[PDB]
């Protein structure tokens, strides 16, 4: 019975290590592409923005994309609550390579330790992503995304625009970083025995 | 409970650390080449690549 | 162009449910004693 005990938690500790660096880089990939929200058919002009980053259309019946943004320079993020979800997420990012790191102290520490170290760190991750989320759509009122989308857009109204692949795996790596936290718990437990 | 452990039981791992101080070199030996080499890794795929 | 990304989100959706799928036979493999 041990061996089998052993030799699952194992390998369940291998998953969810490799569980977590693929949430390590959804975050990353949500972080750098700026697809979070973009036009639609009723959009009166065209583009795409993310957290910092936006590129808009010109607006004659081509492509011209302009893009402005970027996180080291916070002058050009177009709102405060973009800023704080920049940094949000910024800060998931810091955390759960930081686990990533402390998959190191694996050889000298204690199993139990270093994955209930993980389990916080994870949970804080997602927490961080939690409020990156939440407050990104409250800086819809700025000038330049209500006038890509129009005057219909306002706070936590998404109006004619539509939500692009970013946001929604941003929302899938919250649902990530909870389970992955609660399976490190659990996995931290489970060593205990 | 889930494991019959209370908040503080299952959560925190308030039950041994510090102590573990005399192995700090130990862990940095492997600890600051980890992150470092993580760094990197980030940093050279969102300029090159993803922008 | 088709300005739509009813696709991109579909297929978005289809890698999170199966990143979420697999967690959650890491917990029915843990919970099961
Ligand atoms: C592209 C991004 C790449 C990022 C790079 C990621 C790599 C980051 C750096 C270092 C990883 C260090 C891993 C070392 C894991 C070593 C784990 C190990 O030593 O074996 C045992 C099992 O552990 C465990 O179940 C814990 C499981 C550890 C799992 C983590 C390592 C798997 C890495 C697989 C690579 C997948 C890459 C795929 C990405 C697409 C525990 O020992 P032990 O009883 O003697 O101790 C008891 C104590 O009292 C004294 O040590
Ligand atoms: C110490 C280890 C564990 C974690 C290190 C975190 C690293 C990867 C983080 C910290 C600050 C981050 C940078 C902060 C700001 C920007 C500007 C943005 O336009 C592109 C990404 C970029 C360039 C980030 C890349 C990743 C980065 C360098
Ligand atoms: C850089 C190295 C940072 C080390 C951080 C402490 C790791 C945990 C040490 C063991 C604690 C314990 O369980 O006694
Ligand atoms: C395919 C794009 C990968 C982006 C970098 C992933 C880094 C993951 C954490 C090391
Ligand atoms: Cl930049």
């Amino acid at each position: 019975y041990h061996e089998h005990y052993m030799r699952n938690s194992r390998a369940i500790g291998v998953l969810w290590a490799i569980f977590t660096i693929c949430f390590a880089i959804i975050n990353v990939v949500v972080f750098i592409q700026p697809y979070w929200v973009g036009d639609s058919v009723s959009t009166p002009k065209p583009g795409y923005f993310g957290l910092f980053h936006y590129c808009v259309g010109s607006g004659l019946a081509g492509r011209e994309l302009t893009c402005r943004g970027s996180f080291t320079d916070f002058s050009t993020i177009p709102s405060s609550a973009f800023k704080a979800a920049a940094f949000f997420v910024l800060l998931s990012m810091v955390l759960i390579l930081g686990c990533i790191t402390c998959f190191s102290l694996f050889f000298f520490c204690n199993t139990a330790t270093v994955y209930k170290i993980c389990a916080w760190m994870q949970l804080l991750a997602a927490l961080c992503l939690v409020l990156g989320c939440m407050i990104f759509p409250d800086g819809w009122d700025a000038e330049t995304i209500r006038d890509m989308c129009g005057a219909k857009t306002g706070k936590y109204s998404l109006g004619d625009c539509s939500v692009r692949w970013a946001y929604i795996l941003a929302i899938i790596g919250i649902l990530n970083a909870l389970i992955l936290s609660f399976l490190a718990f659990v996995l931290g437990n489970r060593q205990t025995d | 409970c889930l494991d019959g452990k209370d908040c503080a039981s299952f959560f925190c791992c308030f039950e041994d650390c510090h102590i573990r101080i005399a192995k700090m070199d130990s862990y940095a030996r492997i600890f600051f080449p980890t992150a470092f080499c993580l760094f990197n890794l980030v940093y050279w795929v969102s300029y090159l690549y993803l922008g | 162009d088709s300005r739509d990304y009813s696709t991109e989100l579909s297929v978005t959706v289809a890698v999170g449910a199966s990143l979420l799928f697999l967690n959650i036979l890491a917990f029915a493999a843990l919970y099961y004693k």
